[PDB]
C-alpha cells in the first residue's frame, strides 16, 4: 500500500495547495493588469 | 566675425549644461547613498 | 558626453564573477558562450533562458530530468503522403506512424508500426534526436507543450497529423495541464481496405 | 579556473570548517541540500555535478566519529560527498606524536587520495587552504604529516594555513605547550603562510564590541569564516585591485621562516551599536590596526611590522584607502621594520559583506588586515617557556615516546625553535651603516 | 596608412585599455556590439588605425590581452565593451603571478609568450604599413612588469623599427598596493631603458591629484583613473587619426622629445579640466589652458617639474584655433620660466594641433614631458629598492623561482646609472 | 628563423627552415 | 499598400521626403507592437495551462 | 553529362555519406522528403551528376550502400536525409565482418559483391556518359576494408577508364577502435595503390585536432567529424556541379595533382573555419583563406607538412573572388616557403575557381596535397604491423578464413614499396 502518513504532512499538504492555488491566481490577475495595459498602450500609439 | 561670437557662445552654453547636468546628477547620488543607508539601517532593526 | 569625470556609482548588493575564460581538453577558449555578467546580468548579445522544458512542479523534489523523469515516453498516433515510383501500395495512403516524446532528454522518435501485408520498410522511420521547429523560428526546439490530441507536427518537412495518443500520454498531459483535444480516427487506407 | 581545496583536520578544523561552508552556501546561494535554489561563481569551492549538485571541495578529517558525525547528520547531511568526510576509530588523545606516527599512517593515505581525487577535477588550484588548530593531536601530528605529504605529491600549490595558535592565558589541554613546539618544528619548511587565531582575543572582542558576555566557539568560527570569505573573494566576486591565493604569500612572509602572519577583521560592530558609527574606510582601516580588535593577544606597539595586507570588501572608493593608509603611515605608535620601505599590500572586492542569521551586523563596508607584525615572537618566547617549564623534569613524555616519537625531537624541537625566537629579534636589529 | 597594435598585460593594463577602447569607440563611433553608428566621415576615414574591419561591416580592435590569471578577462568581458573584443586575443593562463617579477619573467610567462607573439603576429601581418605596438602595464607588480617587459624585449627583436610606446603606472611615492614593488619597479625598467622609445609614467596618486584639486569628484573610481589615463592615450595618437594644421604622429613626437635614447620617460599631462563649479566660473581659452597645461598639479606623475629643469615638452592640442595664440603662449611660457628649461636645447617644445576636439570639448591638449624631474621617481625606487636588497628580504622566492643575484645587481647598477643624464643634462 | 607554412614565414626577409632529409640515397 | 503606391512615382519626384521614414518606422514599429503581443499572448497560454 | 556514383562502405562510410548526402542536398535545395525547394536555378542547372530523375520532379540520390550487417543500413535510413535514397539500393548480409579483412574479403562479402555489382551495373547503365565512383569507406577495420578493396577491383576491371575516388579514414597513432587495424590498412593499401586514381586519406587524430584548435568546440562528435569530410568532398566535386571560370573536375585535377600513377594519396583540406564565438570578428578575404589552407594544422590527415616536400597542390575555391589575388597567394607561398616545395615541378600548385559558394558562407577555399609527407603515415602503419605480425598475433582468423603468412608479407613490402617512391621524390 501507499505509506501511512503522519497527521503533520495532512496540514502541510493542505496549506501547500492553499498558498500554490493563491499564488497562481495572484500571478493570473498580474498578467491580466499587463494585458490591459498592453492593449491601451498600443491602441494609442497606433492612432 | 559675429559666426565666431555665436560659436563660441554655443561651446560656452554647451559646457555650462555639461556641469549642471553633472551637478544634478550628483545630488541624486547623494540622496541615493543616504537612501541605501538608511535601508541598511532598516535591515538592523 | 563623455568626460574625464562624468560617471554614477550603483547601488547593487550582487557582485557574482562568472568564468567566461577557461580551458576544456587542453585549448584555450571561451568555454561557454551563454554565461552572465557580473551580478547575473545577461550581456548585451545573449538573451535565451528557457531552452530545454519548463516542466511544472511534478516531481520537483531537486533530481534531475534524467533521473526522475526516467524511462517514460508520450506516445502518438500520426499519417503521411508522397509519390515517387518505389512505394507501399497504391495511391492516397494513411501510412500509421507511431510517434514517442522520450522525457529525459526532451527527445522524439518516429516508428513504423505492423500492418498485415505490408512491404513497407519497417522500424525506425526518425532515429532518437531532438529535432528542430518548423522554421520561421528555426533556433528553438520542441519541448511537450507542442504536442496534442489532433494537431499537425511538422517534422523534416511531414506534416504528421496526430489523432490518438495512448492513456499514459493522455494522464500525463492532463497532469502537466494541457487540455487534449478530443479524439479523431485515422482515415482508412484504401489498400487497407481492399486487403480487409 | 579559480578552484581551492580546503582540508579541515580536527575538531577544530572541522566545527570551524563547519561554519566558513554555512557562508560559502549563503554567499553563493547554493541551498543546504545542494541544488542552486533557481552563476559560476561558486567553481572556486563547490563542484557541479550532472544531478546538479553544487559538491564542496573539501576534505574534513578528523581521527575521532563525534565531530564529524555531527556534520554528516545536521542540515548538511547532503551537501558534502559521504566520502569527503574522512573520519577514523581512536582520537588521537591530545599526543601530537600519536596523530602524526601512530593512529596517523592509517588515514593519511585516503585523506590523500581524495586531495588527488579534488584536483583532478579543477582546472587550475589556487591552493590548499588548510585549517587546523595548534594544541590537539590532529591539528598537530595529522596537519603535520598533511603538510609533508601535500608538499611532495603536490609541489609549489599554494598551502595557506590557517591555525588556533595557543593562548595567553587561557589554553585548555595541559599537554599544549609539547604539541605547539613540536608542529612548529615539523611544518615550518613545508607551509607557506601561515595565519594565525586565538580564542582569547575572538573572546574579549566578542565582549567588547558585539556585547556578548558569554560567547561560545560558534561566535568565534563565525568570525573566523568572515575572515577567509575576505582572503577569497577576489577569486570568486569582483573587484577594482584584485588579489589571489598566491599574492598573500609573496608580500606577507619576508624571510622563509617569517611565515606567521597575524589576522584582524574590521567592523565587528553589533546592530545597536553601528546606530551611532560611521563605519567610514578609515574609521574601519584605523581600527584594523587598534591594538584590541588583534585576533591574536599581541599589542603590535610593542614590536615593530613587517608587511601588512589590507584586503577591503564592500563599498570602499580607490581614494578612502590610500588616504587612510598614508593616515596611518604618520602615527608613531605605528613603526615598520626598516627592511620595509613599502609594508602594505592592498586589495579592493566590491562585494559587501554577508550576513548569517546570527550576531555580526550587516556592514556596507569591511577590510581584513594580515600583519606579520615581530611581536609574535613574546608568543613563541612564552610557549617555548612552557615546553622547557615540563622538559626539564621530561614530564608527559612517556606517553609520546611510547607511541613512537624518539626523545631526540622534543630536544631537536625547542633548539630549532630558538632560532626562530632569535631569527625574530635580529630582523628587527637596524644597521648604522 | 599607418597602424598602431594594442597590448595590455596584467589587471592594470586590462581595465586601462578596457576604458581606452571604450573612449575611443567613443570617439570613433563604434558601438559596444562593434557596428559604426558615428556622425561624421572624418571618424571613419581614419577608424583603421585601431579596428580591423570585418564581415557585415563590425570592426574589432587590434589589441592582444595577456594576463596570467583569467579573472580580469572575465571582468573585462563582463563589462560593457568586452564583446567588442576578439575571442582569440585572450590569452591566458592556469597559474598566477603572485606579484613576483620571477614569476611573470622566468616561468610560465614564457611557456605563455609564444602564443602572445602568435596572436601579435597576425594582428601585425594583417596589415600593409604598421607604426607601433602601444603597452599597458602597471610597473609595479606582477605580470604586467614581467610579461610586459618580456614581450617588449621579444617584439622589439622581431620587429627593430617600429614605435614601442608603453604606458606604465608607476609605483607610489606614499601608499604601496604591492609590498615587492621596488624589486618589480627596479627589474622593470631594467628593460624599459633599453628597450621601448616611448615610456609614459604615470602615478595614480597624480591623476587622483588631478581627479580632486582640478576636477572636485568625491568619490573616483579606478575607472575614472583609467579614464584621465586613455585621455592622454588617445589624445597622443591623434593626428594620425584626425585632420589638422602641424599633424605629428608617434615618431614625429619621438624624433622630438628624446635627445639621448635612454631619456625617454616622461610625464603625461591633460588639462581642459574644469570642476563642476569651476565650469561655469571659466572663460576657455588657448592662454588659460596653457596654463592648465604647464601648472605642475596637472602632472600624472608624482614627480615636481620645478624641482629640474625641461629637456624637452610637447603639446598636441585638439580643435580649432589660432595659432599666433598657441605659438606666442609656448613662447611666452618658455620665456617666463627660464630657469626650467636647459639652455643648449632652444624652443624645447613641440607644438601640434589638429583639427577634431574630443567629444563635448570645444579646445583641448595634452602634454607631454621629457624632464630633468624624472630623477626623483628612479631615486625613490632605487632607495626603497637597497632597503630592501640590503637585508635579501622578498628574495628567496625570487631565486627559487630562478634569477639570480647579479640581475639584480645590473638592474640596480643600471639605473643608478640612468640617474647620471638625468643630474648631468641638469646640471649642464 | 621560420619553420614552416607559419605567419613567421610571410614577413619581409625571413629565412626558411629546409624540411627533413629522407631515407633515399642513404645507408639502412 | 501606402509605400507600394509610393513606390510608382516618376523620376524626379520619387523622393525621400519626411514621410517615407516615418512610414518605414511605422512599419517597425508596428511589427514589434504585434511581437509583444505574441510574446504576451504566449505567456497568457502557458499560464493558463498552470491554472489547468 | 558527367555524373558520379557514391559508394559507402561499412559503418564509418556510411555515416560519412549520410552526412555527405544531407550536405549536397541542403546545397542543392533538397528536402528530407526529397522535393526541391530552392532558390536558384543554378542548383537545378547541373543535378543529373549525383541525383537520379523522377516522375514528380523530386530527385532521388545515385547512391549504393554496402555493408556486411544489417543495422547500419537501418541507422542510416533512420537518419534524418535517410529516406530519399534507393530502398533497392539497401544492400547487406545477415552475417558479421568482425573486423576481419579475411571476412571483407574472401567470404560472406565475396557472396554479396555479385548483389553489389548488379545494382552498380544498373546504376552505371542508368547514365549518360559516366565520370566515375566514389567510395567512402575507413582504410581500418573490417567491411570497408575488405569490401572496399573488393568492390575497387571488381569496378575497375569492369570499367577501366573511369574516375575511382575513395575517401579512406586511415587509423590514428595516438588512438585506435579495432586491434587489426594494421592488418587491415596494411592489406587494404596495395589494392588502392593499383585500382583507385584519387585516395584520400582522413585520420581521426587530425580531425580531433582540428575540430578542437581551429574549430574550438566542447563535445564534437562523428557527425561533425563526418561532416568536416563532407565539406571536402563536396568541394572537390563542386567544380561539375556549378559553372565558374577555370573550372576542375575529377580528372582535371587528378592528371595536375598524379605525377607518377601510384603517387595519389592526398591530405584533403578545408579552411574557412573559425569558432563560434570568433566567426563574426573574421575578415575573411583570399590571403587568409591561403594562411589557413597551407598552415599546418587544417590537414585531415596525420602527417606535417614541414616533414616533406611538396609534390603537387590543388586549390579548389568556391566563392566570387578575384584570380590576381589567388595567384598572389599561391606565388607567395610558393616564394617564401621554396624548400617544402619540389624544385623539378616548376608552378606545382594547381587553381580551380567556382561561383557558387557554400550556404552560409562567402568565400571556400578546399585543399588537396600531395606531398612526401604520407611516408610518416605509410612507415607508421608498417612497424606496428611488424610489431604485430612479428609474433603473428590476431592472425588465426585471418588464416582460418583462408588467407597464408606470405600475403600479409606482401601486404607490407608493398606499403614499403609504396614508401619508397615518395622518399625519392622528396629528395629529388
Ligand atoms: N569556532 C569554533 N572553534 C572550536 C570549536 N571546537 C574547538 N574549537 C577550537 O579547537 C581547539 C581544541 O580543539 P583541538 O585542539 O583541535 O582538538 P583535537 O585536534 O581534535 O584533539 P583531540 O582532543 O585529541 O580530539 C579549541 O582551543 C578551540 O580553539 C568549535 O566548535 N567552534
Ligand atoms: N589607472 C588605473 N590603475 C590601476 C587600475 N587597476 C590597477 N591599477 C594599478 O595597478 C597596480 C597593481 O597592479 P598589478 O598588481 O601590478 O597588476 P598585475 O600586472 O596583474 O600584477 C596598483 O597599484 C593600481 O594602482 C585601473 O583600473 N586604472
Ligand atoms: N569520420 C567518421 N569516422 C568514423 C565514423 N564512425 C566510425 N568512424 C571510424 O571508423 C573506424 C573503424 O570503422 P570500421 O571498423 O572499419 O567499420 P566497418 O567498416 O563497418 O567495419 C573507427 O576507428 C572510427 O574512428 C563517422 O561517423 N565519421
Amino acid at each position: 500500500p501507499p505509506p501511512k502518513f503522519l497527521p503533520s504532512e495532512w496540514h502541510i499538504a493542505n496549506k501547500n495547495h492553499y498558498h500554490r492555488a493563491e499564488a497562481q491566481r495572484s500571478r493570473s490577475e498580474r498578467l491580466v493588469a499587463e494585458s490591459q495595459r498592453l492593449v491601451d498602450e498600443i491602441e494609442k500609439t497606433t492612432r | 566675425e559675429a559666426t565666431e561670437q555665436s560659436k563660441k557662445a554655443a561651446y560656452g552654453t554647451n559646457q555650462v549644461q555639461y556641469d549642471v547636468v553633472a551637478q544634478m546628477l550628483e545630488k541624486e547620488q547623494a540622496e541615493r547613498t543616504r537612501r541605501l543607508a538608511k535601508k541598511v539601517q532598516e535591515f538592523r532593526e | 558626453l563623455p568626460g574625464n569625470s562624468f560617471n554614477r556609482n550603483i547601488g547593487k548588493e550582487k557582485f557574482h564573477k562568472s568564468q567566461h575564460w577557461g580551458f576544456c581538453n587542453n585549448v584555450r577558449m571561451l568555454v561557454s558562450e551563454d554565461k552572465p555578467g557580473i551580478g547575473g546580468e545577461l550581456l548585451l548579445g545573449q538573451k535565451m533562458k528557457p531552452k530545454y522544458s519548463v516542466f511544472p512542479k511534478e516531481m520537483g523534489t531537486g533530481l534531475p530530468s534524467w533521473v526522475a523523469f526516467d524511462k517514460q515516453v508520450l506516445s502518438f498516433d500520426a499519417y503521411l503522403e508522397d509519390e515517387v515510383p518505389d512505394k507501399s501500395q497504391e495511391n492516397y495512403r494513411i501510412r500509421c506512424y507511431k510517434i514517442y516524446f522520450y522525457l529525459e532528454d526532451d527527445t522524439i522518435q518516429v516508428n513504423e508500426p505492423a500492418l498485415k501485408n505490408s512491404g513497407l520498410p519497417k522500424g525506425i522511420f526518425i532515429r532518437r534526436h531532438r529535432i528542430s521547429l518548423p522554421p520561421p523560428d528555426e533556433d528553438q526546439f520542441y519541448t511537450v507543450y507542442h504536442f496534442n490530441i489532433n494537431v499537425d507536427i511538422v517534422l523534416y518537412g511531414r506534416t504528421f497529423k496526430i489523432y490518438d495518443c495512448d492513456t499514459f500520454t493522455k494522464n500525463f498531459l492532463k497532469k502537466i495541464g494541457v487540455k487534449l483535444n478530443p479524439p479523431g480516427q485515422c482515415p482508412e487506407d484504401p489498400y487497407m481496405k481492399t486487403r480487409r | 579556473q579559480r578552484e581551492c581545496i580546503s582540508v579541515h583536520v580536527g575538531q577544530a578544523g572541522v566545527q570551524i570548517g563547519n561554519a566558513c561552508w554555512e557562508l560559502y552556501c549563503l554567499e553563493h546561494g547554493i541551498q543546504p541540500d545542494g541544488q542552486m535554489p533557481s552563476d559560476d561563481s561558486f567553481n572556486t569551492f563547490f563542484s557541479e555535478t550532472g544531478a546538479g549538485k553544487h559538491v564542496p571541495r573539501a576534505v574534513f578529517v578528523d581521527l575521532e566519529p563525534t565531530v564529524i558525525d555531527e556534520v554528516r547528520t545536521g542540515t548538511y547531511r547532503q551537501l558534502f560527498h559521504p566520502e569527503q568526510l574522512i573520519t577514523g576509530k581512536e582520537d588521537a588523545a591530545n599526543n601530537y606524536a600519536r596523530g602524526h606516527y601512530t593512529i596517523g599512517k592509517e588515514l593519511i593515505d585516503l585523506v590523500l587520495d581524495r586531495i588527488r581525487k579534488l584536483a583532478d577535477q579543477c582546472t587550475g588550484l589556487q591552493g590548499f587552504l588548510i585549517f587546523h588548530s595548534f594544541g590537539g593531536g590532529t591539528g598537530s601530528g595529522f596537519t603535520s604529516l598533511l603538510m609533508e605529504r601535500l608538499s611532495v605529491d603536490y609541489g609549489k600549490k599554494s598551502k595557506l594555513e590557517f591555525s588556533i595558535y595557543p593562548a595567553p592565558q587561557v589554553s585548555t589541554a595541559v599537554v599544549e605547550p609539547y604539541n605547539s613546539i613540536l608542529t612548529t618544528h615539523t611544518t615550518l619548511e613545508h607551509s607557506d603562510c601561515a595565519f594565525m587565531v586565538d580564542n582569547e582575543a575572538i573572546y574579549d572582542i566578542c565582549r567588547r564590541n558585539l556585547d556578548i558576555e558569554r560567547p561560545t566557539y560558534t561566535n568565534l568560527n563565525r568570525l573566523i569564516s568572515q575572515i577567509v570569505s575576505s582572503i577569497t573573494a577576489s577569486l570568486r566576486f569582483d573587484g577594482a585591485l584584485n588579489v589571489d591565493l598566491t599574492e598573500f604569500q609573496t608580500n606577507l612572509v619576508p624571510y622563509p621562516r617569517i611565515h606567521f602572519p597575524l589576522a584582524t577583521y574590521a567592523p565587528v560592530i553589533s546592530a545597536e551599536k553601528a546606530y551611532h558609527e560611521q563605519l567610514s574606510v578609515a574609521e574601519i582601516t584605523n581600527a584594523c590596526f587598534e591594538p584590541a580588535n588583534q585576533m591574536v593577544k599581541c599589542d603590535p606597539r610593542h614590536g615593530k611590522y613587517m608587511a601588512c595586507c589590507l584586503l577591503y570588501r564592500g563599498d570602499v572608493v580607490p581614494k578612502d584607502v590610500n588616504a587612510a593608509i598614508a593616515a596611518i603611515k604618520t602615527k608613531r605608535s605605528i613603526q615598520f621594520v626598516d627592511w620595509c620601505p613599502t609594508g602594505f599590500k592592498v586589495g579592493i572586492n566590491y562585494q559587501p559583506p554577508t550576513v548569517v542569521p546570527g550576531d555580526l551586523a550587516k556592514v556596507q563596508r569591511a577590510v581584513c588586515m594580515l600583519s606579520n607584525t615581530t611581536a609574535i615572537a613574546e608568543a613563541w618566547a612564552r610557549l617555548d617557556h612552557k615546553f622547557d617549564l615540563m622538559y626539564a623534569k621530561r614530564a608527559f613524555v612517556h606517553w609520546y615516546v611510547g607511541e613512537g616519537m624518539e626523545e631526540g625531537e622534543f630536544s631537536e624541537a625547542r633548539e630549532d625553535m630558538a632560532a626562530l625566537e632569535k631569527d625574530y629579534e635580529e630582523v628587527g636589529m637596524d644597521s648604522v651603516e | 596608412m599607418r597602424e598602431i597594435v594594442h597590448l595590455q598585460a596584467g589587471q592594470c593594463g586590462n581595465q586601462i585599455g578596457a576604458k581606452f577602447w571604450e573612449v575611443i569607440s567613443d570617439e570613433h563611433g563604434i558601438d559596444p556590439t562593434g557596428t559604426y553608428h558615428g556622425d561624421s566621415d572624418l571618424q571613419l576615414e581614419r577608424i583603421n588605425v585601431y579596428y580591423n574591419e570585418a564581415t557585415g561591416g563590425k570592426y574589432v580592435p587590434r589589441a592582444v590581452l595577456v594576463d596570467l590569471e583569467p579573472g580580469t578577462m572575465d571582468s573585462v568581458r563582463s563589462g560593457p565593451f568586452g564583446q567588442i573584443f576578439r575571442p582569440d586575443n585572450f590569452v591566458f593562463g592556469q597559474s598566477g603571478a603572485g606579484n613576483n617579477w620571477a614569476k611573470g619573467h622566468y616561468t610560465e610567462g614564457a611557456e605563455l609568450v609564444d602564443s602572445v607573439l602568435d596572436v601579435v603576429r597576425k594582428e601585425a601581418e594583417s596589415c600593409d604599413c604598421l607604426q607601433g605596438f602601444q603597452l599597458t602595464h602597471s610597473l609595479g607588480g606582477g605580470t604586467g612588469s614581467g610579461m610586459g617587459t618580456l614581450l617588449i624585449s621579444k617584439i622589439r627583436e622581431e620587429y627593430p623599427d617600429r614605435i614601442m610606446n608603453t604606458f606604465s603606472v608607476v609605483p607610489s611615492p606614499k601608499v604601496s598596493d604591492t609590498v615587492v614593488e621596488p624589486y618589480n619597479a627596479t627589474l622593470s625598467v631594467h628593460q624599459l631603458v633599453e628597450n621601448t622609445d616611448e615610456t609614459y609614467c604615470i602615478d595614480n596618486e597624480a591623476l587622483y591629484d588631478i581627479c580632486f584639486r582640478t576636477l572636485k569628484l568625491t568619490t573616483p573610481t579606478y575607472g575614472d583613473l583609467n579614464h584621465l589615463v586613455s585621455a592622454t592615450m588617445s589624445g597622443v595618437t591623434t593626428c594620425l587619426r584626425f585632420p589638422g594644421q602641424l599633424n605629428a604622429d608617434l615618431r614625429k613626437l619621438a624624433v622630438n622629445m628624446v635627445p639621448f635614447p635612454r631619456l625617454h620617460f616622461f610625464m603625461p599631462g591633460f588639462a581642459p579640466l574644469t570642476s563642476r563649479g569651476s565650469q561655469q566660473y571659466r572663460a576657455l581659452t588657448v592662454p588659460e589652458l596653457t596654463q592648465q597645461m604647464f601648472d605642475a598639479k596637472n602632472m600624472m606623475a608624482a614627480c615636481d617639474p620645478r624641482h629640474g629643469r625641461y629637456l624637452t615638452v610637447a603639446a598636441v592640442f585638439r580643435g580649432r584655433m589660432s595659432m599666433k595664440e598657441v605659438d606666442e603662449q609656448m613662447l611666452n611660457v618658455q620665456n617666463k620660466n627660464s630657469s626650467y628649461f636647459v639652455e643648449w636645447i632652444p624652443n624645447n617644445v613641440k607644438t601640434a594641433v589638429c583639427d577634431i576636439p574630443p567629444r563635448g570639448l570645444k579646445m583641448s591638449a595634452t602634454f607631454i614631458g621629457n624632464s630633468t624631474a624624472i630623477q626623483e621617481l628612479f631615486k625613490r625606487i632605487s632607495e626603497q629598492f637597497t632597503a630592501m636588497f640590503r637585508r635579501k628580504a622578498f628574495l628567496h622566492w625570487y631565486t627559487g623561482e630562478g634569477m639570480d643575484e647579479m640581475e639584480f645587481t645590473e638592474a640596480e647598477s643600471n639605473m643608478n646609472d640612468l640617474g647620471n643624464p638625468v643630474v648631468t643634462r641638469g646640471a649642464c | 628563423v621560420s619553420e614552416g607554412f607559419t605567419v613567421k614565414a610571410m614577413m619581409k626577409n625571413s629565412v626558411v627552415r629546409g624540411p627533413p632529409t629522407a631515407g633515399a640515397f642513404k645507408e639502412r | 499598400t501606402r509605400l507600394e503606391t509610393r513606390t510608382h512615382r516618376p523620376n524626379v519626384e520619387l523622393c525621400r521626403d519626411v514621410a517615407q521614414y516615418r512610414l518605414i518606422k511605422e512599419v517597425d514599429e508596428i511589427a514589434y507592437n504585434v511581437a509583444r503581443l505574441k510574446e504576451t499572448l504566449a505567456q497568457a497560454q502557458a499560464e493558463l495551462k498552470g491554472l489547468n
